[PDB]
């Protein structure tokens, strides 16, 4: 890819009409607190630039809108990961109001507030949310 | 070696016998209960290709529906949340797991033969039982 030009071209090949980038579902695919390509595709999106569009890439469907990959680092357990995408320009603002998160007992979502704020408060993760009041610049 | 296919002149194998020999108590169900496991691990492990919780005995009844019939409710309990835990032992698991977001996990049961087999459901077998069979209502 950085002999292409990578703009449109990796736009294009995340998933159709789901929004889903290589750093997204890597972080759905992991194991043990590690995929070994959470780095690796940060790796490649500070020497190719447009990383502020990856890490901030959230689905596209009204049914997983706006859950960034920064949800899914905060659920996952792994607290070291999410330091690198607030670190790397991930917005922590985000509101993900698809229909997995509002209140409908069809397809039991779980509502959790909104922010990823609130995801570590309703999840047992406090060393977390203490995190993301002292984390740097944003 | 002894085939783990137990068929005898009641036509009762392993897993038929060992529903046959419970009682409903604890120190029995708790031992009962584990003893399908490693049956089953061996099952998958030593002889694959062989399901062994389909085989019947002379009146036709699975081991399944012979604790359905036989009145045998902690021996049900785990045929019908089993949830093995490993690879190459993980068909056999009963209970699924859909997906887990945070605290909420979509279970995926399997309605195997509750409702809907050629012969001997366990809610047949059950709301069509007898008088006297224990725990019958429970």
């Amino acid at each position: 890819l950085q002999k292409s030009k990578k703009h449109l071209t990796d736009n294009e090949f995340k998933d159709p009409e789901t929004g889903k980038t290589c750093l997204l579902k890597a972080m759905l695919n992991l194991h043990d607190g590690q995929n070994t390509t959470i780095p690796l595709l940060l790796e490649i999106a500070r020497q190719t630039d447009s990383l502020k569009e990856l890490v901030n890439a959230s689905y596209t469907d009204s049914y997983y809108k706006g859950q960034t990959a920064l949800h899914i680092a905060i659920e996952r357990r792994n607290m070291a990961l999410v330091t690198l995408l607030v670190e790397n320009g991930a917005d922590v603002q985000a509101a993900a109001h698809g229909d997995f998160f509002k209140k409908t007992k069809g397809r039991p979502g779980f509502y959790f507030g909104e922010l990823p704020l609130s995801l570590a408060a309703c999840t047992n993760q406090l060393g977390i949310v203490k995190f993301l009041l002292q984390n740097s610049w944003q | 070696t002894a085939d783990i296919s137990a068929r005898d002149s009641v036509g009762n194998t392993v897993l038929h016998a060992l529903v046959e020999v419970a009682d409903n108590t604890a120190d029995n169900t708790k031992f009962v209960t584990s003893m399908y496991n490693e049956i089953l691990m061996l099952g998958a492990k030593l002889h694959p290709t062989l399901k062994l919780e389909e085989l019947t005995n002379k009146k036709g009844m699975t081991p399944l529906a012979l604790a359905a019939g036989t009145g045998k409710i902690g021996v049900l309990a785990y045929i019908l949340q089993r949830e093995i835990q490993e690879p190459e032992c993980r068909h056999l698991s009963r209970k699924f797991t859909e997906w887990a977001y945070g605290p909420v996990h979509s279970s995926l049961y399997d309605l195997s033969c509750i409702d809907t087999c050629e012969k001997n459901s366990v809610l047949e077998v059950i709301a069509y039982s007898s008088s006297e069979t224990p725990n019958r209502h429970d």
